[PDB]
RNA sequence: CUUGGAUUUACUGAAGACUAACUACUGCGAAAGCAUUUACCAAGGACGUUUUCAUUAAUCAAGAACGAAAGUUAGGGGAUCGAAGAUGAUCAGAUACCGUCGUAGUCUUAACCAUAAACUAUGCCGACUAGGGAUCGGUUGUUGUUCUUUUAUUGACGCAAUCGGCACCUUACGAGAAAUCAAAGUCUUUGGGUUCUGGGGGGAGUAUGGUCGCAAGGCUGAAACUUAAAGGAAUUGACGGAAG
């Protein structure tokens, strides 16, 4: 491809880059408000969580880390930020 | 019905053993060598020899009781070579076409889990 | 020159294999250079597969095979014809022949 | 000179219970002279014959049973287990290329304190729609694989007789367990209870093995 | 003549200038 | 070596090595190298990260660590192979190839040695230039699939992306003397950073001095003299105790 717009990339083939590889860097984690099911708290946890979270109110862990992405537990929804 | 013995045929490439025992193999039936049918070292090992020597081996077995054997056949093994030599082929099939009847067959070559240093050196044997 | 851009051998990303023995001359060969066979052949030739069968105690016993894998030093390998001597172009192909 | 086999005596070869057709076969000695009994030398004899034949069916045609005579009653043999093992042939169709070998073994002892080394092998399975041509298991995988045979070898050994432990490797038992045990952590094929070998035999009972006879 | 033969030759030759040279120190 | 029972057969035992098959254009390590199980000890790359510090970096004379095999010193082990040596053949001769024995050695612990076609014969760091399918590790989205268990939060497999690797196939924009090369390209349209090395063939990695080593030897290292080629890649032919 000779002829080709740089400045204005697929939104598509924007979305597969590796997030150091767009035009300007972006991360792909975000932060989500975690239900637990005992109780209703909001609790703001990072996708990819490193720690153990556990809500305040009741001493239950909300996330186990894993490679990647945190691990939600059982009974507790998320919902993104 | 049948008395079983064990045709432990020893085929390396050099010579031809056809050896029955009982079950056990404890107690020798006939043991006869390719080395015994001719006066060539050269074919020792040939398949006629092995035929001849089997054919020796199932008449011997026939007069004591022996009606049928199991067959376990082996080649050299160890750090040597673990194909069968050209007797253990013929002496299998003059036993079968001999009025002994064949049993399990089975190839019990020694196998090493590795194993020592095999002989000829590194460049091996140079001919 | 280069005759082989593989070097003869299968050895990338590596320092060193350890050697085997030629089956016929028991020479030292790296495991990644021998040219290795697996054979799987019948222990009772063809010929003699029918009257071993008639004189078997047991009805429907199949003849057990003969398993094998036979390493070959190069000397050893192309003196019995188990591999020969390509062209120039023809030895980039490595696909296994069309004979079976 | 002296024609040898007219001194020898023909023996029978009973197996024990555990199996169907216990009349293995027939053995011979030389007959019983004054200086040497026939029974003394003929007892501790190791006998390897075919499992297909103990048990009529052709499924077990890979495996052979040592049995080993520790009795002698007038011309009958009374043997015991001395030992499992695969035919060589059956050991090498299972190992193939493009798959993982995983094997472990355990020294155990059993309810009687026979004890024994019993061998697990098994292979990685190939998914019905798998595409790629080889089927490895990560190290890890084979290490967890590996843990779990030997804790079930060493469950289904101890709590039982060696009597009990050879009904239960005729039917493959414990490679039925460890299959089923194995799931969760690879899909695994032809897992066999390879090879059992007696160590140490506990102190001779005429009693025990007689119940064994019948 | 083969260059490891020659190498070896000539290690032997420097071996006795050695020793030749050893006697008056 | 064998009727003093060899070779062969079954059972039992002991020693040292070695880790077959699985085993691959697969993995790990700075390289040399690394392949039975489990435990322990301390490391490591990659991946993920909306964590942290902020130039701490790249390459490096001098100087260091490690460094196959063989070899040296002293203990221990010494199964097997096996330099030397001894022997039977072959031969005109073979103290060679081949056969049978065999000592150092091969293994290990404490130290030395510091060299290999130690090779990808291809320094390291950074950027860019072309298509494709595989594969190993991690991550992220998703199945007429098998299985947990009966399903999920099971695992395997399948389909997609991506980062890192080991490589591979096609083409030649381009390079090259060519063989060939995705780097050996972006080099007379000659400059991203930096270390090391070469200057016709021999004499010669020799002599000498120094230095390291117990030694073997290593590192550094000439000159006299001699010579018109030596050499690289490819072409045609001739030949081959190479194949078809
Ligand atoms: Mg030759
Ligand atoms: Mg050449
Ligand atoms: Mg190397
Ligand atoms: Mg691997
Ligand atoms: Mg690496
Ligand atoms: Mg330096
Ligand atoms: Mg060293
Ligand atoms: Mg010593
Ligand atoms: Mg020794
Ligand atoms: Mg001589
Ligand atoms: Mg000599
Ligand atoms: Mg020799
Ligand atoms: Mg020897
Ligand atoms: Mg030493
Ligand atoms: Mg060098
Ligand atoms: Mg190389
Ligand atoms: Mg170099
Ligand atoms: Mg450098
Ligand atoms: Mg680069
Ligand atoms: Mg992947
Ligand atoms: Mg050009
Ligand atoms: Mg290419
Ligand atoms: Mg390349
Ligand atoms: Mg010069
Ligand atoms: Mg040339
Ligand atoms: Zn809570
Ligand atoms: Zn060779």
């Amino acid at each position: 491809v000779l002829v080709q717009d740089l400045l204005h990339p697929s939104p598509a083939t924007e979305a597969k880059q590796h997030k150091l590889k767009t035009l300007v860097q972006q991360p792909r984690s975000f932060f989500m408000d975690v239900k637990c099911q005992g109780c209703l708290n909001i609790t703001t946890v990072f996708s990819h969580a490193q720690t153990a979270v556990t809500c305040d109110s009741c001493s239950t862990v909300l996330c186990t880390p894993t490679g990647g992405k945190a691990k939600l537990t059982e009974g507790c929804s998320f919902r993104r930020k | 019905s049948q008395v079983f013995g064990v045709a432990r045929i020893f085929a390396s490439f050099n010579d031809t053993f056809v050896h029955v025992t009982d079950l056990s193999g404890k107690e020798t039936i006939a043991r006869v060598t390719g080395g015994m049918k001719v006066k060539a070292d050269r074919d020792e090992s040939s398949p006629y020899a092995a035929m001849l020597a089997a054919q020796d081996v199932a008449a011997k077995c026939k007069e004591v009781g022996i009606t049928a054997v199991h067959i376990k056949l082996r080649a050299t093994g160890g750090t040597k070579t673990k194909t069968p030599g050209p007797g253990g082929q013929s002496a299998l099939r003059a036993l079968a076409r001999s009025g002994l009847r064949i049993g399990r067959i089975e190839d019990v070559t020694p196998v090493p889990s590795x194993s020592t240093r095999r002989k000829g050196g590194r460049r091996g044997r140079r001919l | 020159p280069k005759k082989r851009a593989s070097n003869g051998r299968n050895k990338k990303g590596r320092g060193h294999v350890k050697p085997v023995r030629c089956l016929n001359c028991a020479r030292c060969v790296p495991k990644d250079k021998a040219i290795k066979r697996v054979t799987i052949r019948n222990m009772v030739e063809a010929a003699a597969v029918r009257d071993l069968s008639e004189a078997s105690v047991y009805a429907e016993y199949a003849l057990p095979k003969l398993y094998n894998k036979l390493h070959y030093c190069v000397s050893c390998a192309i003196h019995a014809r188990i591999v020969r001597v390509r062209s120039r172009t023809d030895r980039k192909i490595r696909t296994p022949p069309q004979r079976k | 000179v002296v024609d040898p086999f007219t001194r020898k005596d023909w023996f029978d070869i009973k197996a024990p219970t555990t199996f169907e057709n216990r009349n293995v076969g027939k053995t011979l000695i030389n007959r019983s002279t004054g200086l040497k009994n026939a029974a003394d030398g003929l007892k501790g004899r190791v006998f390897e014959v075919c499992l297909a034949d103990l048990q009529g069916s052709e499924d077990h045609s890979y495996r052979k049973i040592k049995l080993r005579v520790d009795e002698v009653q007038g011309k009958n043999l009374l043997t015991n287990f001395h030992g499992l093992d695969f035919t060589s042939d059956k050991l090498r169709s299972l190992v193939r290329k493009w798959q993982s070998l995983v094997e472990a073994n355990v020294t155990v002892k059993t309810s009687d304190d026979y004890v024994l080394r019993v061998f697990a092998i098994a292979f990685t399975k190939r998914q019905p729609n798998q595409i790629k041509k080889t089927t490895y298991a990560q190290s890890s995988k084979l290490r967890e694989v590996r843990k779990k045979m030997i804790e079930i070898m060493q469950r289904e050994v101890s709590n039982c007789t060696l009597a009990q432990l050879t009904s239960k490797l005729i039917p493959e038992v414990i490679g039925r367990e460890i299959e089923k045990s194995t799931q969760t952590i690879f899909p695994l094929q032809n897992v066999h209870i390879r090879k059992v070998k007696l160590l140490k035999q506990p102190k001779f009972d005429l009693g025990s093995l007689l119940a064994l006879h019948g | 003549m083969r260059d490891k033969w020659r190498k070896k030759r000539v290690r032997r030759l420097k071996r006795k200038r050695r020793k030749v040279r050893a006697r008056s120190k």
